[PDB]
RNA sequence: GGCGACACACGUGCUACAAUGCCCACUACAAAGCGAUGCCACCCGGCAACGGGGAGCUAAUCGCAAAAAGGUGGGCCCAGUUCGGAUUGGGGUCUGCAACCCGACCCCAUGAAGCCGGAAUCGCUAGUAAUCGCGGAUCAGCCAUGCCGCGGUGAAUACG
RNA sequence: CGCCUCCUAAAAGGUAACGGAGGCGCCCAAAGGUCCCCUCAGGCGGGACGGAAAUCCGCCGGAGAGCGCAAGGGUAGAAGG
């Protein structure tokens, strides 16, 4: 590599709001992050968040089959 | 050499099960990671603001790799451009800062990414090579908010010594590439 | 103001009542 | 919308024709001036008639448009645009 | 990007900061600082990570936002559309959904004026 | 079904572009009217529109009722904003045989134009103008920001 | 009306007509000397903004690119970068 002109790479830990820890190496020593790969909704699982709903519509309506027989 | 998580992941878990999925017979026959190439397309940089030394430091905090420019083929009327013009940054990774950048791009980066639900799998080069497009630069763990003029993208290029999208496309998922389908 | 229905000062204009304005 | 305290609407003179028609086993195209009526799970796979003030339009009906009137499908006024 | 995908304004009030996500009017804003215990007066700037964690992980699984929210917007338009209801004609010549005249205004639907050639009269 | 259309054009208005302001809480001071399948005290369920209860009054007695600007306290800090509240998604409520075309509300979310308006043009000489709320007639409900009224606060200027 | 290129020109050179077609009257301090290194246009496939065409990756691609300007000759085993 060329002297003087590039950024040096340390040892780094970088930290998720998870609480997970990733051993690495950056030009910052350490770093904090918001999402990572281990509890982003995509990765874990399928982690449906919010939306179980597909979606639902139209005809979990119901409510009921009151309208007489 | 030095040791980082995503290397030993290829050699010890990735390698073995790819001779399983496919059966190599030789050692060399399995795919390897050859280099990954980022560019950012810019031009943006043509006239206005000529010199963007901006995007190349920024690029050399996320590779460690400081960026060599690229300047036009030819001169376009219509983009404004003069032959000869600085309109890109571009630099190799290969080896251990190839592995480093790619481990952090898949912890972090794509999971930064908005909106983000997995890769394209018709993006494969057919010859198997893997190319993804960013539209922002701060998805980086070494790159914020405060650091920033304007949003920059990039163009990612990973080679493989893969010859099929099929062997590819086995490795990268096996490394930790996440694919939407 | 008195166009904003989410305000006091907008459910009295409407003459109506509910959370932003209580009776 | 209506108070759900109240029954879904429907007229029942349309209702009873489709039911009806369940039974025997469908179709039939069913002429009706009922736009003010609910679509009902009951009416997927028919084709209802709406009249619009001016001409029945037929209607086929499906699930993912069960919440509506019927008259929703009929639209009233024909415009193109201008010039 | 903070929380949710969006950077919250330092140096204001967190129920405010957080109105400026998609998704959050001020009323969202009280309810998610009270069930994680959060002064709603703090500035931005003077949160802990440790409040700024549990705020945002909070919000991004207390509701559905941003780009999320957004794309279940638009498919409920594109529902009403493809069946397609007089609601969802509407949509597709960008006209008012909700009763309004057109004979003047609707400027927000519409858009700018589009001036045209009136009625000459006689001499 | 339509009178509710919409590339457009005009009139009369409503709401604003903000700090002499906006918001939340607390606390005052009117007048003229209306009211027996009517006004509805108060209790409880609902964040709420409302709903179930349920007294009083044929009403200078009972109720619509809180007047609002104001006053007190705190928040916002000049930002297309805690200014503005259009538009749109979703979920509810009530009248009604029935709210698709085409009702008014309530709630969550959305949060557009608008930074004081070209040529031009309107009203008002005092409790007036400005500003603030209240009632009624029509009426099941209501597209009333309209109309006819009622008080609250309260100017500037007229040489000629 | 002088000069350059092609054809006419009859496979050496040369060869005319108010024959058929173009160009020159400059330019470059690097566009010159030398050493070292590098290889095109185009096509398909892949890739944020990004297009027929900017920059990035892969495969094919002997020269169809380029060599300041006309044309011809030459030329990547370089005269091109
Ligand atoms: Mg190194
Ligand atoms: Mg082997
Ligand atoms: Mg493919
Ligand atoms: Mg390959
Ligand atoms: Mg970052
Ligand atoms: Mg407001
Ligand atoms: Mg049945
Ligand atoms: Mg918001
Ligand atoms: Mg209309
Ligand atoms: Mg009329
Ligand atoms: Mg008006
Ligand atoms: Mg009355
Ligand atoms: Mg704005
Ligand atoms: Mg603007
Ligand atoms: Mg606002
Ligand atoms: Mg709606
Ligand atoms: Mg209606
Ligand atoms: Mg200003
Ligand atoms: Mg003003
Ligand atoms: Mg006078
Ligand atoms: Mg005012
Ligand atoms: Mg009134
Ligand atoms: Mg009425
Ligand atoms: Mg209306
Ligand atoms: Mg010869
Ligand atoms: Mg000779
Ligand atoms: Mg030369
Ligand atoms: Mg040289
Ligand atoms: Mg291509
Ligand atoms: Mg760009
Ligand atoms: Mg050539
Ligand atoms: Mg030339
Ligand atoms: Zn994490």
């Amino acid at each position: 590599m060329k002297e003087g002109i590039h950024p040096k790479l340390v040892p780094a830990r970088i930290i998720c709001g998870c609480g997970n820890v990733i051993e690495t190496y950056s030009t910052k020593p350490e770093i904090y992050v918001e999402v990572c790969s281990k509890c982003h909704p995509f990765y874990t699982g399928q982690q449906r968040f919010v939306d179980t709903e597909g979606r639902v519509e139209r005809f979990q309506r119901r409510y009921g089959d009151s309208y007489r027989k | 050499p030095l040791d980082v998580a995503l290397k030993r992941k290829y050699y010890e878990e990735v390698r073995p099960e790819l001779i399983r999925r496919f059966g190599y017979q030789n050692v060399w026959e399995v795919p390897r990671l050859e280099k990954v190439v980022i560019n950012q397309g810019l031009g943006e940089a043509k006239e206005d603001a000529r010199i963007l030394e901006k995007a190349a430091q920024e690029l050399a905090l996320i590779t460690g790799q400081k960026p060599a420019v690229t300047r036009a083929k030819k001169s376009i009327s219509n983009f404004k451009l003069r032959k000869g013009m600085p309109i890109g940054l571009r630099v190799t990774l290969r080896r251990d800062r190839m592995w480093i950048f790619l481990e952090k791009l898949l912890n972090v980066a794509l999971p930064r990414i908005r909106d983000f639900r997995g890769l394209n799998p018709n993006s494969f080069d057919g010859r198997g090579n893997y190319n993804l497009g960013l539209r922002e630069q701060l998805i980086f763990p070494e790159i914020t908010y405060d650091m920033v003029d304007a949003l920059r993208g990039m163009d990612i290029a990973v080679v493989t010594t893969a010859e099929t999208d099929e062997e590819a496309r086995a490795l990268l998922e096996l490394l930790g590439f996440p694919f939407r389908k | 103001g008195k166009g904003d229905r989410r305000t006091r000062r907008g459910k009295i204009w409407r003459g109506t009542y509910g959370k932003y304005r209580p009776r | 919308p209506r108070s759900l305290k109240k029954g879904v609407f429907v007229d029942d003179h349309l209702l009873e024709k489709v039911l009806e028609l369940n039974a025997k086993g469908e179709k039939r195209l069913i002429k009706t001036w009922s736009r003010r009526s609910t679509i009902v799970p009951e009416m997927v796979g028919h084709t209802i008639a709406v009249y619009n003030g001016k001409q029945h339009v037929p209607v086929y009906i499906t699930e993912n448009m069960v919440g509506h009137k019927l008259g929703e499908f009929a639209p009233t006024r024909t415009y193109r645009g201008h010039g | 990007a903070r929380i949710a995908g969006v950077e919250i304004p330092r140096n204001k009030r967190v129920d405010v900061a957080l109105t400026y996500i998609y998704g959050i009017g001020k009323a969202r804003a009280k309810e998610a600082l009270e069930k994680t215990g959060i002064n709603p007066a703090t500035r931005v700037k003077d949160l802990t990570e440790a409040e700024v964690v549990r705020l945002r992980e909070y919000v991004e699984n207390t509701w559905k936002l941003e780009g999320e929210l957004r794309a279940e917007v638009a498919a409920n338009i594109k529902r009403l559309m493809d069946i397609g209801c007089y609601r969802g004609l509407r949509h597709r010549r960008g006209l008012p959904v909700r009763g309004q005249r057109t004979r003047t205004n609707a400027r927000t639907r519409k858009g700018p004026r589009k001036t045209v050639a009136g009625k000459k009269k006689a001499p």
